[PDB]
């Protein structure tokens, strides 16, 4: 298969999309099905019911809890030239 | 407790650590273009007047080695002491308060967060709010009322089909509409999308 | 630094590990990169369009929104700032979104926050008319929504003409664009010193290998290898060295645009 990256042997060009695993370039990747190559999606697409008169209202509710981690240091570390 | 690879950046950054040492150490056992790499073996095998040229070519590559390891240490320092900045100010405005810029700490509306220590960082658990369950409605920006034009104090006006009730903005809960959650400015001939409604008051029937 | 020479490689071997070293600095630029850019315009989830009727209560976006006869669906500012901008072991790599995903993205926030308002930031998508948005917002700043609704022909207008202005601005007066410039400029000077650094003697009698092989004996030559070698590696840990200065301040950019993106585009600072 030949794209605007290079060249790829080993991987069939197929016409779908889904999302992107192992990244390639160009906006192409490849994952493991045989290895398929094609063109990474963006995400689903929904067209949201615009109205000069219409809004939506939640009804519900949820609580989530999520992480997230930070790194603050690093390891203290001394060198002494004449034993170098 | 199951899934791991969940903490990348911590074992990044111990694994640049360690590979940088490594490389500096492993650096010890290169000729640098002169005749060996110890410097007991140049100095028992050649005449000091011309086995300094060896130990001079020696410690030009280990210093330079060395000056490389201490630049890139510099640089790496920075970047952590700007995530260390990072983590403080996020240590400061969400644990010891409820932030209001959108998605600093969490991904919806922020309520409180708490800290966990780990071996060289910090984990912050955020407790968020998501709404849910959404309906369709019909909207008007006003009620005309007795040529007057109504606003609402806080909430919006909505429909069900009928009876155009006031709800907040975040959860639906009618309630009816009162002299008391709207407010009056003008006439109702120059807002684009009036409709008209009545407004209840509760004067009138505690008169009698 | 060799050049295809079996010489200056058997000579450069006996350096340890310097070059492995290099390219895993290289390596992290790219990669940092293509996270940077991820993390700017990927703030969404789904893809969302415009509805066919564009009646946002006289407010004009149609200089912003696509335009699907170009063939690069962009926009008419899009296509004024893109305008308006202008091989010896040295390879370029392409980034990983092509300018179309990124116009998409673009195209998914603004039509987002035009019609859901800040809502789609949180959770999912509400609709909402563009006016009733807009009394929200005054609301926000410590207006009451009396005045939106009392003067709407009037704040549509100043928008309108506002927009106008601005594109004329930004098409006339060049040198508005000078931050991305200098960027370019600088990477462009960097490389070109480095290719250009080739064609010094660095103390040696030439600066060419085949002439140093071509005229001398190798017990000797190998000296002015060596000169010539020692440079050449300096100046490339030279370059290595800026680009990782330059790669730092650029990914402090990033983190505000995408701070800016986070605050000011998917709600009210
Ligand atoms: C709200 O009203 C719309 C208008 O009828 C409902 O229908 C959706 O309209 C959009 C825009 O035309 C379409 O993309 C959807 O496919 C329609 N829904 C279906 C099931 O076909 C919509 O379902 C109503 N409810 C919500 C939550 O939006
Ligand atoms: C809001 O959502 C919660 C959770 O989705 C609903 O609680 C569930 O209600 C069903 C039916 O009564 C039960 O079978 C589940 O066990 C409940 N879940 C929990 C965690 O308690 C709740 O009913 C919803 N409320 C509204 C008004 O939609
Ligand atoms: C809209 O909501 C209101 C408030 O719940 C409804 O008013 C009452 O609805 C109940 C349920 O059918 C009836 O038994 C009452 O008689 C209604 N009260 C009045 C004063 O009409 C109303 O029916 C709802 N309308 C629609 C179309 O759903
Ligand atoms: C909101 O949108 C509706 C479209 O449903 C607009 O109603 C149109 O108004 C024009 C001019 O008054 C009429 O020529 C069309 O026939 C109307 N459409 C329909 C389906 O009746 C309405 O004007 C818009 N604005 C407001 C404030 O409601
Ligand atoms: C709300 O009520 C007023 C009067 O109660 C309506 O105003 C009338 O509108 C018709 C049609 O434009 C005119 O022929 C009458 O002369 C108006 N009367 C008055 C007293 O103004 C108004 O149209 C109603 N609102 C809507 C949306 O129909
Ligand atoms: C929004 O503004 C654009 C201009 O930026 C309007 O398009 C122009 O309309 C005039 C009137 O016919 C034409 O002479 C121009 O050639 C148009 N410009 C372009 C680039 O097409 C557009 O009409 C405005 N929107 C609305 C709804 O009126
Ligand atoms: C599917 O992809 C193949 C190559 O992978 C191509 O030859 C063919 O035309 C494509 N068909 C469609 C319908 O896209």
């Amino acid at each position: 298969f030949q794209t605007r990256a290079g060249c790829l042997i080993g991987a069939e060009h197929v016409n779908n999309s889904y999302e992107c695993d192992i990244p390639i370039g160009a906006g192409i990747c490849a994952s493991y099905q045989s290895i398929i190559a094609y063109t990474m999606s963006l995400g689903a697409e929904n067209s949201v019911a615009y109205s000069n008169n219409s809004i939506a209202i939640p009804t519900n509710f949820t609580i989530s809890v999520t992480t997230e981690i930070l790194p603050v240091s690093m390891t203290k570390t001394s060198v002494d030239c004449t034993m170098y | 407790s199951s899934t791991a690879s969940a903490l990348g950046k911590l074992q990044d950054v111990v694994n640049q650590n360690a590979q940088a040492l490594n490389t500096l150490v492993k650096q010890l056992s290169s000729n640098f273009g002169a005749i060996s790499s110890v410097l007991n073996d140049i100095l028992s095998r050649l005449d000091p007047p011309e086995a300094e040229v060896q130990i001079d070519r020696l410690i030009t590559g280990r210093l330079q080695s060395l000056q490389t390891y201490v630049t890139q240490q510099l640089i790496r320092a920075a970047e952590i002491r700007a995530s260390a900045n990072l983590a403080a100010t996020k240590m400061s405005e969400c644990v010891l308060g409820q932030s209001k810029r959108v998605d600093f700490c969490g991904k919806g509306y922020h309520l409180m967060s708490f800290p966990q220590s780990a071996p060289h960082g910090v984990v912050f658990l955020h407790v968020t709010y998501v709404p849910a369950h959404e309906k369709n409605f019909t909207t008007a920006p006003a009620i005309c009322h007795d040529g007057k034009a109504h606003f609402p104090r806080e909430g919006v006006f909505v429909s069900n089909g009928t009876d155009w009730f006031v709800t907040q903005r975040n959860f639906y809960e009618p309630q009816i509409i009162t002299t008391d959650n709207t407010f009056v400015s003008g006439n109702c001939d120059v807002v684009i999308g009036i409709v008209n409604n009545t407004v209840y008051d509760p004067l009138q029937p505690e008169l009698d | 630094i060799c050049g295809d020479s079996t010489e200056c490689s058997n000579l450069l071997l006996q350096y340890g590990s310097f070059c492995t070293q290099l390219n895993r600095a290289l390596t992290g630029i790219a990669v940092e990169q293509d996270k940077n850019t991820q993390e700017v315009f990927a703030q969404v989830k789904q893809i969302y369009k415009t509805p066919p009727i564009k009646d946002f209560g006289g407010f004009n976006f149609s200089q912003i929104l696509p335009d699907p006869s170009k063939p690069s669906k962009r926009s008419f500012i899009e296509d004024l700032l893109f305008n308006k901008v202008t091989f010896n072991g040295l390879t370029v790599l392409p980034p990983l979104l092509t300018d179309e995903m990124i116009a998409q993205y673009t195209s998914a926030l603004l039509a987002g926050t035009i019609t859901s308002g800040w809502t789609f930031g949180a959770g999912a998508a509400l609709q909402i008319p563009f006016a009733m948005q807009m009394a929200y917002r005054f609301n926000g700043i410590g207006v009451t929504q009396n005045v939106l609704y009392e003067n709407q022909k009037l704040i549509a207008n100043q928008f309108n003409s506002a927009i106008g202005k601005i594109q004329d601005s930004l098409s006339s007066t060049a040198s508005a664009l000078g931050k991305l410039q200098d960027v370019v400029n600088q990477n462009a000077q960097a490389l070109n010193t480095l290719v250009k650094q080739l064609s010094s003697n660095f103390g040696a009698i030439s600066s060419v290998l085949n002439d140093i092989l071509s005229r001398l004996d190798p017990p000797e030559a190998e000296v002015q290898i060596d000169r010539l070698i020692t440079g050449r590696l300096q100046s490339l840990q030279t370059y290595v060295t800026q680009q990782l200065i330059r790669a730092a301040e650029i990914r402090a950019s990033a983190n505000l645009a995408a701070t800016k993106m986070s605050e000011c585009v998917l709600g009210q600072s």
